[PDB]
């Protein structure tokens, strides 16, 4: 299995600045195999972007993301004061997908 | 108009066992295959399995092969996951997850709390 | 068998249903020449031979009429007028072994010959590297070349086709072991000798053949046709016309003969 | 490197029933590259299916294997009083063969 | 019909090197390869080597690597195994093997245990 640790496990960044996310593989994921996932405290997970470029329905066009190989980035323009919640990388290359560990936006 | 309804709360003893559904509506109900994702609390999301709706083909992960058993039931649109030989580290909020138009998990009902 | 010594197993005198091998996916590449795949079923033929042997995905495509290179040219080399079809699948679970098959060996040639021998220090046989962890190009598969000999001797071979009663006088659309055509059927005082099946005027067109089950011998001539001629007074003059039949009794629909 | 793990080491039942086991895979395997052993005690290794659904010859039909990709799956309908014996999982689908380490079955 | 015979146990110190051969008959020696596989009482199989009987070839696996050295003695149809630099773990049962009508496990021989 590919061992996901979430880098940023705890960012301490106010709101209106610019937040990044990264997501790191221990062997080279396929792109198209990638989604990106966001859970609002009780509320069930949204799917951002799929396909690792584009992002999905439903979601502010602030919210975007990109990466290839093993690197990936996530570039959130400005935060609204709703969009604090936790979010996780997700890709399903070889047999079974593995969830990350969450990083934890804090203040 | 998809909709998934989880069934309530289920308080179990060790060793018994839970039948835990969520009614599937307003989607062909054989045609995206269902999943179930359960997530400890405090912890991440980890997946059980993936049941096709069709044929009935399963696949099982390394921490709960033994213990699980995945089923369909066509006529009554409702999708049932079985659970024997319960201990204490069995408590999570178990969601099912159907694809809705995404990759994998989406539209999950608000949550089941089996507390063992 | 191996390509330098293939086996040619004899096939005669049944019904071969073809249905099952040309419906069947099991194959992974059926290419044929000679025979539509799905219409070797109505034909009837005089005998198949079935070469068998086993070659690799690269170099497979030789196996197909006036094909040179290594195989093509040293281990088996097809005419270049083939009359039949080539049928490959893929046989990992049979012909791959762990390490390797030199059980399997390769050595121009003659079509459909065969030269078992052995004679700056070179041997003529060399040994196939069947590999099962190698690319896939490379790992044996199983080939069985179907040859079909035509027109050369009564027909025996074919496909599960229900028989019918014959009817005589009428130019009917017949297909006697494989021999299609029309004409009206009649008997014939042409004493056929008793091996002889059928009989070709000038020009390869048949003129008898001798029926099964009940061997009589009917001559096959071509039902009554011809050019229809108009005779006409002008469109100055009437709408009436007459029609020409040319040299062919019409007691087939006043009649002036 | 492809792993092999079995979850049951040993199963104990009674002649009669039913009797299942797992093998499963690291990296994806083809199916028809495959094989199961059955190793008798003080005896050679003995292929009981190969192919991954395929029994070999002298093989009673009470035993039948199935699986592609990465899990696979052993099945025994009826115990005799002579099967109880440890059973090996080797997959061949590149380079290096990985075989098992073996199930052992109790009356 | 096919019989292959190895040769005895050994018994030998660690650091030390230890030959095993095993004869056959009833078959061409030169048309089936050769495998080798180890086995350490209570654990698993490990493949060992191959080495084809026509050319002679080589794939050594690379944990035994610079320690293994088959050869085959045609005109006898008789294949050999030389392991120098032997440990104590290395005490196992080596079969000689052959894939006959199967893609392996063919042919496996009486075994050698050699115990250092
Ligand atoms: C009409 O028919 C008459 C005699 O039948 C002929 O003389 C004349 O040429 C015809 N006219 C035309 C246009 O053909
Ligand atoms: C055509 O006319 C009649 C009609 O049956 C036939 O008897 C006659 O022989 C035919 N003519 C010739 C020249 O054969």
């Amino acid at each position: 299995e590919i061992v996901l640790t979430q880098s940023p496990g705890t960012l301490s960044l106010s709101p209106g600045e610019r937040a990044t996310l990264s997501c790191r593989a221990s062997q080279s994921v396929s792109g198209t195999f990638l989604a990106w996932y966001q859970q609002k405290p009780g509320q069930a997970p949204r799917l951002l972007i799929s396909g690792a470029s584009s992002r999905a329905t439903g979601i502010p066009d602030r919210f975007s993301g990109s990466g290839s190989g093993t690197d990936f980035t996530l570039t959130i323009s400005r935060l609204e004061p709703e969009d604090f919640a936790v979010y996780y990388c997700q890709q399903y290359g070889s047999s079974r997908p593995t969830f990350g560990q969450g990083t934890k936006l804090e203040i | 108009q998809v909709q998934l309804v989880q069934s309530g709360a289920e308080v179990k003893k060790p060793g018994a066992s839970v039948k835990v559904s969520c009614k599937a509506s307003g989607y062909t109900f054989t045609s995206y295959a269902i999943s179930w994702v359960r997530q400890a609390p405090g912890q991440g999301l980890e997946w059980m399995g993936w049941v096709s709706a069709y044929n009935g083909n399963t696949n099982y992960a390394q921490k709960l092969q033994g213990r699980v058993t995945m089923t369909t039931d066509t006529s009554t649109n409702t999708a049932y996951m079985e659970l024997r030989s319960l201990r204490s580290d069995d408590t999570a909020i178990y969601y099912c997850a159907i694809p809705y138009s995404s990759v994998t998990f989406d539209c999950w009902g608000q949550g089941t709390l089996v507390t063992v | 068998a191996s390509v330098y010594a293939w086996n040619r197993k004899r096939i005669s005198n049944c019904v071969a249903d073809y249905s099952v091998l040309y419906n069947s996916a099991s194959f992974s590449t059926f290419k044929c020449y000679g025979v539509s795949p799905t219409k070797l079923n109505d034909l009837c033929f005089t005998n198949v031979y079935a070469d068998s042997f086993v070659i690799r995905g690269d170099e497979v495509r030789q196996i197909a009429p006036g094909q040179t290179g290594k195989i093509a040219d040293y281990n088996y080399k097809l005419p270049d007028d083939f009359t039949g079809c080539v049928i490959a699948w893929n046989s990992n679970n049979l012909d791959s072994k762990v390490g390797g098959n030199y059980n399997y060996l390769y050595r121009n040639l003659k079509p459909f010959e065969r030269d078992i021998s052995t004679e700056n220090c070179y041997f003529p046989l060399q040994s196939y590297g069947f590999q099962p962890t190698n690319g896939v190009g490379y790992q044996p598969y199983r080939v069985v070349v179907l040859s079909f000999e035509l027109l050369h001797a009564p027909a025996t071979v074919c496909g599960p086709k229900k028989s019918t009663n014959l009817v005589k006088n009428k130019c009917v659309n017949f297909n006697f072991n494989g021999l299609t055509g029309t004409g009206v059927l009649t008997e014939s005082n042409k004493k056929f000798l008793p091996f002889q099946q059928f009989g070709r005027d000038i020009a390869d067109t048949t003129d008898a053949v001798r029926d099964p089950q009940t061997l009589e011998i009917l001559d096959i001539t071509p039902c009554s046709f011809g050019g229809v001629s108009v005779i006409t007074p002008g469109t100055n003059t009437s709408n009436q016309v007459a029609v020409l039949y040319q040299d062919v009794n019409c007691t087939e629909v006043n009649v002036f003969q």
